[PDB]
RNA sequence: GAUGUCGGCUCAUCACAUCCUGGGGCUGAAGUAGGUCCCAAGGGUAUGGCUGUUCGCCAUUUAAAGUGGUACGCGAGCUGGGUUUAGAACGUCGUGAGACAGUUCGGUCCCUAUCUGCCGUGGGCGCUGGAGAACUGAGGGGGGCUGCUCCUAGUACGAGAGGACCGGAGUGGACGCAUCACUGGUGUUCGGGUUGUCAUGCCAAUGGCACUGCCCGGUAGCUAAAUGCGGAAGAGAUAAGUGCUGAAAGCAUCUAAGCACGAAACUUGCCCCGAGAUGAGUUCUCCCUGACCCUUUAAGGGUCCUGAAGGAACGUUGAAGACGACGACGUUGAUAGGCCGGGUGUGUAAGCGCAGCGAUGCGUUGAGCUAACCGGUACUAAUGAACCGUGAGGCUUAACCUU
RNA sequence: AAUUCCUUGUCGGGUAAGUUCCGACCUGCACGAAUGGCGUAAUGAUGGCCAGGCUGUCUCCACCCGAGACUCAGUGAAAUU
RNA sequence: CACAGGUGGUCAGGUAGAGAAUACCAAGGCGCUUGAGAGAACUCGGGUGAAGGAACUAGGCAAAAUGGUGCCGUAACUUC
RNA sequence: AGGACCGAACCGACUAAUGUUGAAAAAUUAGCGGAUGACUUGUGGCUGGGGGUGAAAGGCCAAUCAAACCGGGAGAUAGCU
C-alpha cells in the first residue's frame, strides 16, 4: 500500500536478550498531512500528495500557500506522492502516523544517495588497475581500451558524476516501531546522509 | 631507423 | 610523399555451429550417471608451475573453465619479453668481406584532442499571459549466474550394490547497490614520547628545522577486509516438443476449421533517467482588471503612470560540487565562525611542595590539552534598498451562458 | 654446451606442478686442443637459477600530505589546416 | 633565453661526528620576476596500511628491508 | 707495501621514474661505479681529410663522419617524381 515520508537521523545498534545485535537506521517519520487527492476523473490517477515538516512562513512562497491553505493544512518541507491500492481512501488534511508501518514487517527505504561527485572508473565501475610498475608510464588509473579498430558504444562505462542520485533499498527489516516517538527502526543501512528525506513504502517484492 | 619511430 | 607488430595488461562488444545453467525427443534410457539430436545467447564461463609465447603439458579447483568475429578487437590506452638496426661471441657456410626464420648477452615506444563518438555537467531559446510546485510515462537503460546441505526419502527404481524426478527449507561463492552502527585502515588540522641542533637573556618551560625529524596512539570524514539488501515469485504470448476433438482420405491423423499445455529467450512484473514525447502533455495554486497619442490600421508603433506573483544577483554556507548547477539561510535570523557545556582522543600538564647527592619519583591530578562530532548560544558577519520580470493575455470554429 | 636441427633429448634432484636451472648418460645435426683445450681461488654496476628476510609487486586497492589539472585576474605559444 | 646544465684556483667558524659526509646554526647572503582561490577525475613527487607475503611479472623492475661501534664467533674451497 | 678495502671532494654513467613543441638539441631526482692511480685536471703546444687519432666502437676530428667543413669545377647527371 502506500508509504510515508521521513528523515534520516543516524545509526546505532539495538541489543537482543540472545546476545545479537541489530544494525538499525532511525528514521523520523512525523505526522504525514494530505494536501491533495488525485482521481481518474480530474487526474486520470489515484494518488495522494502529503506534506511533512514545517517551514517558514516568511520563506514560503502565496502558490504554495494557496495550496495548503486549500486543504486546510500546515505548510511543510516538500510534497510527495504514493499511489493507492485500488482499495484506499484518504481525505485532505488526514494527518498518517507511523502506526501504518506495525504490520508490515518489511519495508523498501528510498534516499538520495552521497555525493562523490566526479568520480574514476576504479571507484565507479571497480575497474582492475594497471601496474603500478614494471614500465607503466602515466596509465596507472586510466580506464585503457574503449573501442575496437570507429565510435565509442552508448552506456560505455567511463568516469563521471557519482552519488547524488535516487536510490532505493529494498527488503528491510522493520526492527520495531515507536509512535509515541514518532520514529522507525529498519534493520540495515539506507541510502542518503544524516538529514536527508526518506520515502518509506511497504516491501513490494512480498 | 633505430626499429620502432624513433628508438 | 608511412595503414606500427606477436604475446601480455586494461577495457570490451557481437554472432551461435551452447561449455554450464534452462526446456524437450530417441536411447542398446531400470535408478544414479551418461550418449546423441532439437529449442534456447538471459546470465555466467579458474587460479597457478615451465616457457617471450598464443598454443601446449602439468598441479589443483569449478555448475562450467565454450567455439569464433571485431585491422589474427584494443601501443594518439600501457607494456616491449618476442619480432625488427647498429655492439659482441659459439656453431655452420664462405679464401674473404660477411652471412644464417640457427643460437646467445645487451639494446630511446613522442604527440597539450579541432571534428565524430562516448562518459558527465551547464547556458540559451522554445513549448503562445506570466510564475511557483507536484505528476502522468511515449520511450530508453540497469538487473536476470549458481553451488552445497537437510526434509521429501534411504522412499520410487533395483537381485543387490547403489540411489531419484516433482516440491520445500536453510546456508554459501562470485557479482552488484547502498552504508559507517560494529570490526579495522587512513587520519602531515588532536595529544604524548624521544634524538641532534638553533633560538626565546639564563634555570625551568616552549618553539623552529632535520621525510609529519624518527615513533606510539587517535576524533570527524572518506573507506573495505566491515554489515545490510538484491537476482525472484507471478502474468501474457511462445520455441523445440507433447496434446484434445477432427475432416479432406467412411479408417487413421495434434490441424486444414476449432481448442488446451509448454523454457533462464521474447512482452510485463523490480530498480533508475524521463514532456526538447517540437506529437513539447496533465493537475493544484498564485499575480497584474491603467491614460493617451501617431499611423502605409496591424497578433502595429511610441509616451506618461505602473513594476505584481516570482526570479536573479549579492552575502553566510552545505555530509552538493572541477566551474556552472542543486540544497539551506539572510536580524520576523542558529547559515558559518566564535563562545558556553558535553563528548571523544591523548594519558596524571604547568607551577608549587615532598623524598632523593642526582638522574628521577610522589602529591596537587585521570590532571592538562583537545580538529572536522553532539546539544545550545545572535558576540561577529549574513544591511535597508536597487535590478530583471508587467499592466488580463491572438484568429477561426463548435458546444454552452441564452440545455 | 654461449655450440644439439630433431628436442621441453633421457634419468635424477629441486617445486603441489620446473620448455629455464643443477648433476649424470652420449645418440657430438654441426666441441676440440695457442683464430688455444680442460680446470681454476679471487674479482664482476656481467648472464641464468634456487632460498631466508622484506615488502602495496600482487590478491584489491583505501586514505592522507604536497606540485599541476579546475575557477578568477595579467601575459600569451605550438604542430596542424 | 634573466636557460634546473657546464666553468680552474684561494679562504674553510660553532654543536654532534671518524670526517671538507650529514643535521641544525654564525659571519654573510638569499626566498629562485606571475599571483589569488578552490581542494574533482587523472598525472607527477611522497607518507601509512587490515589479513596474506612474489600468488606480480619476460625478470623481485620498482619499493620495502639491511645499515654504526665494541666483544664473541665465522663454512666449502683456496694460488695459503 | 698495495693498478689493496669502505667512503666525500673530484672523475665516471649500471637501473628506474620524470621529461620527450623538455628547465635542458641527452638533463633532472633516487640509488650505483672508481676514488694513490693504466687516476684526474688547468694552461700552452703537435698530428689535417682517403688523412689524422683510436685499450678498436667504424669510434672521435667544433651539436655534422663507411671519408669533416668552406669555396670552386657546377645550372654535375637524373631514361626517375
Ligand atoms: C610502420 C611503417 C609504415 C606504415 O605506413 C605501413 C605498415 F604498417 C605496413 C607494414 N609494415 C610491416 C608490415 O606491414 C612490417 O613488416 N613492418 C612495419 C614495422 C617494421 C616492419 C618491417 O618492415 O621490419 C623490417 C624487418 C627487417 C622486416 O623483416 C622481414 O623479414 N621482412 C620481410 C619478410 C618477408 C617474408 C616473405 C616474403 C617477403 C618478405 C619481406 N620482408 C625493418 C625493421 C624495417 C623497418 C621500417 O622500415 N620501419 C618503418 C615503418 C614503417
Amino acid at each position: 500500500m502506500i508509504g510515508l515520508v521521513g528523515k534520516k537521523v543516524g545509526m546505532t545498534r539495538i541489543f537482543t536478550e540472545d546476545g545479537v545485535s541489530i544494525p538499525v537506521t532511525v528514521i523520523e517519520v512525523e505526522a504525514n498531512r494530505v494536501t491533495q487527492v488525485k482521481d481518474l476523473a480530474n487526474d486520470g490517477y489515484r494518488a495522494i500528495q502529503v506534506t511533512t515538516g514545517a517551514k517558514k512562513a516568511n520563506r514560503v512562497t502565496k502558490p504554495e500557500a494557496g495550496h495548503f491553505a486549500k486543504a486546510g493544512v500546515e505548510a511543510g518541507r516538500g510534497l510527495w506522492e504514493f499511489r493507492l491500492a485500488e482499495g484506499e481512501e484518504f481525505t485532505v488534511g488526514q494527518s498518517i502516523s507511523v502506526e501504518l508501518f506495525a504490520d508490515v514487517k518489511k519495508v523498501d527505504v528510498t534516499g538520495t544517495s552521497k555525493g562523490k561527485g566526479f568520480a574514476g572508473t576504479v571507484k565507479r565501475w571497480n575497474f582492475r588497475t594497471q601496474d603500478a610498475t614494471h614500465g607503466n608510464s602515466l596509465s596507472h588509473r586510466v580506464p585503457g581500451s574503449i573501442g575496437q579498430n570507429g565510435k565509442v558504444f552508448k552506456g560505455k562505462k567511463m568516469a563521471g558524476q557519482m552519488g547524488n542520485e535516487r536510490v532505493t533499498v529494498q527488503s528491510l527489516d522493520v526492527v520495531r516501531v515507536d509512535a509515541e516517538r514518532n520514529l522507525l527502526l529498519v534493520k540495515g543501512a539506507v541510502p542518503g546522509a544524516t538529514g536527508s528525506d526518506l520515502i518509506v513504502k511497504p516491501a513490494v517484492k512480498a | 631507423x633505430t626499429x620502432p619511430f624513433x628508438x
